[PDB]
RNA sequence: GAGACCGAUAGCGCACAAGUAGAGUGAUCGAAAGAUGAAAAGCACUUUGAAAAGAGGGUUAAAUAGCACGUGAAAUUGUUGA
RNA sequence: GGGACCGAGGACCGCGCUCUGCAAGGAUGCUGGCGUAAUGGUCACCAGCGACCCGUCUUGAAACACGGACCAAGGAGUCAAGGUUUUGCGCGAGUGUUUGGGUGUAAAACCCGCACGCGUAAGGUGAGAGCUUCGGCGCAUCAUCGACCGAUCCUGAUGUAUUCGGAUGGAUUUGAGUAGGAGCGUUAAGCCUUGGACCCGAAAGAUGGUGAACUAUAUGGGGGCGAAAGACUAACCAUCUAGUAGCUGGUUACCGCCGAAGUUUCCCUCAGGAUAGCAGUGUCGACCUUCAGUUUUAUGAGGUAAAGCGAAUGAACUUUAAAUAUGUAAGAAGCCCUUGUUACUUAACUGAACGUGGGCAUUCGAAUGUAUCGACACUAGUGGGCCAUUUUUGGUAAGCAGAACUGGCGAUGCGGGAUGAACCGAA
RNA sequence: CCCACCCAUACCCCGCCCUCAGGGUAGAAACGAUGCCCUGAGGAGUAGGCGGCCGUGGAGGUCAGUGACGAAGCCUAGGGCGUGAGCCCGGGUCGAACGGCCUCUAGUGCAGAUCUUGGUGGUAGUAGCA
């Protein structure tokens, strides 16, 4: 795809940055995620905080989930652990969720300016099925 | 055109009128050109004839793109890494059937003739060997290829 | 109805092969008359009339007698 | 009182002496048709013609606006030119 | 040596060479006439060549038939409800203010209570995108083995009201199952159904009215049953009605890109459906990974022709073996060999299956091509044939009829054959 | 049998248009990035699918847009742009409103329908006017 399908400006801005991205690095993480923001929003599944807990319950903690979707609050999920979420967007509640557990939230631009080939991530999407 | 012709036709890269290939001898293409005998005109070209081909005709497959072969450096980087480095090099290999004859034959793009100088034959669709044009003429092929160039 | 479907789809195919079968009953009809008058030529052995049972049992009957 | 409506072949059949003119024994059927000009100032008078009208003259910003009247296409027609 | 057509680009870079420079990644230099209808363009006519009148309909195609006196204006897939797919947007385990209430600059806009509609209340093996401190981690999803639940057939525990229940182990079972939620609202486009349903047009039936027409004499009106007496069952006007068709006719700018089928199978006898195929869209996995109307090698089905019988024997004979098409296979998506288990099996650790180890990552096990291939989901138009070559079955006096392959026509313009659906060249 | 010659949209070289494919373009002296530059290939087309554009009536915003020193409309053996649908200008007429641009909206585009309405032709100064 050489157009995004949305209209939404900010999104055109991070499309255009991931670009960029992806034309001046090396990284298959940039190609990724500017496939998945050209990708439209049916292929892009919500991910919950129950599945980013579930993926980092390993030896994963001290990194940078991030996910090109919007990230949903599980009420199944008693107890919140630290950890550096990006994603689009958040629901209020998700965000309040990791807020107070102690994580951060970041944008995907944030995330290119701390680490613009993706260094100590791991990358999810939601449930296709 | 029957199915199997054809097929022969597509796998021999011949797709248009006047488009020549180099080959090397081997009897399953021996098959194959006998079975596109009466689409055909085929010989045993000399040192003048792939030199003409080449330095005139001669346009690469770079990345899948029709490139003239204008300079030995392109030349190297298609062809370095089977020590062919030069025009003088792909020549050759393809007169004298070196080792990696086929990289360079699908290297070189199918050399896309003109018609010939001076016409082809008063009947032209019967066998070189009964007065025509098409079919194996042997060392003859040479002055089609001064006639198409 | 299905009968009929199988009828309508293969009806011209049942005209040929009748067309063929009644041609080659024709032939051996023909055939079984040369052996009957190359049998009576070579030889033979009747009465003063002829066989009154019907032209098929009769033709058989002489060529099993020989 | 209004309208992201229609604008004289549209919008109610009727923007007009329209349920009128007209047709049918009758029940009933049922049209066409708006626009000079700011103001009639709607052309005095002369001449030709029986008249209708024409040519001069006149009103007007305009008569290339004359109550066959805003603008005035096409089909079709006359004259002249090639 | 002579001729023709062309001059694309616009600082330098590069390959080079014969290197004060150059014919080396695309034309510069010199000169003339004119500087206006001179070049150029538009109308009318002449000349050379070319050139069937459009649409509809049928058919494999023509031919036929239908519509066309001319011009102007009008003129035909729309709206609503209910479904469904995709795209955008908001919120997101929730979502939707607009029934209504409260303001208001008053049909706007802003705010909101209670309900209500729809939805929500656990692994391994091999992979796998992506990170890596290069030790390994490993989303989604897949193949198999798993774990559990709703349901079915059992197996049958303490016990219990003496007649109440399902726990363990199971099953070539089933779910539109769980296996760490995706929906709600709305915009745009598409499809389906119903309404007049893209537009025009069939005979009919019914309700209510207006009138007349009969050598029949104010009146009588049809039929059959019966002995009678008697019981039974046309015309015009408006409206329902924009009634009902599958049938006819018509259905409104341009350009660009991609582009067919005329067929298999199944169900059912219809104004046919379903599956597959051709075309396209989205998603997922790879990298010529891999594929292919093709040759080669090996092996089948034709021993068909031929040579000999100074080889034997006698198309049915053979050492050998034609021409001609044709099926299968050609690697890590591998073969074996070796021993651990099994509820299979065997006289037996014995065989078979499930696994371990090894072996080749470089020519990894022919050629040649490769303008990528596979899987899932969704969507539109298609279900006709005609001619001919070759092979083949039958028949006639000759015709001709039937199958199989391939080729031309459809949807295809151009050169030639004077002309022309079926010819030759070539798209 | 031998030689030369004629030409198709076919084949070869070059130019231009479009489409597709593959590359480049930010510590910005930087760009209708929906842009620009480089390279290669391709170009018939019914049903059907997709995309971009042209035109009409009305609505919101804008051009501090045009206009009686002349809007719109119409006519033109007068010009310019676009492949094209179309767009712009000059001359004549005319008198009172109209247009470009971004969105919205729809009773939005005609050669047919023995189409509807209206106007007008040849037949034809003909048949004919007992």
């Amino acid at each position: 795809r050489k157009a995004p399908k949305s209209d939404n400006v900010y999104l055109k801005l991070l499309v255009k940055l991931y670009r960029f991205l992806a034309r001046r690095t090396e990284a298959p993480f940039n190609k990724v995620v500017l496939r998945r923001l050209f990708m439209s929003r049916i292929n892009r599944p919500p991910v919950s905080l129950s599945r980013i807990a579930r993926n980092l319950k390993n030896g994963n903690e001290k990194k940078t989930v991030v996910v090109v979707a919007t990230v949903t609050d599980d009420n199944r999920l008693l107890q919140v652990p630290k950890m550096e979420v990006a994603a689009l967007r958040f629901t209020a509640k998700a965000r309040a969720r990791i807020e107070a557990a102690g994580g951060r939230t970041l944008t995907l631009d944030q995330l290119a300016l701390e680490k613009p080939t993706g260094a100590n991530t791991l990358l999810l999407r939601g449930p296709k099925n | 055109i029957p199915p199997k012709p054809r097929k022969i036709l597509q796998l021999l890269r011949l797709r248009q009128i006047n488009n020549g290939v180099f080959v090397k001898v081997t009897k399953a293409t021996a098959e194959m050109i006998k079975i596109v005998e009466p689409w055909v005109a085929y010989g045993y070209p000399n040192l003048k004839s792939v030199r003409e081909l080449i330095y005139k005709r001669g346009y690469g497959k770079v990345n899948g793109q029709r490139i003239p072969l204008t300079d030995n450096a392109i030349i190297e980087e298609n062809l370095g890494k089977y020590g062919i480095i030069c025009i003088e090099d792909l020549i050759h290999e393809i007169f004298t059937v070196g080792p990696n004859f086929k990289q360079a034959a699908n290297f070189l793009w199918p050399f896309k003739l003109s018609n010939p100088n001076g016409g082809f034959r008063p009947r032209k669709f019967k066998h070189f060997i009964e007065g025509g044009d098409l079919g194996n003429r042997e060392e003859h092929i040479n002055a089609l290829i001064r006639a198409m160039n | 109805a299905r009968k009929q479907r199988d009828l309508k789809k293969f009806g011209k195919a049942v005209q040929v092969q009748k067309q063929l079968e009644r041609a080659k009953q024709k032939r051996e009809a023909l055939d079984k008359i040369n052996q009957l008058k190359r049998k009576r030529a070579e030889g033979g052995a009747l009465g003063a009339t002829e066989a009154d049972d019907p032209f098929d049992v009769a033709v058989d009957n002489e060529l099993s007698r020989d």
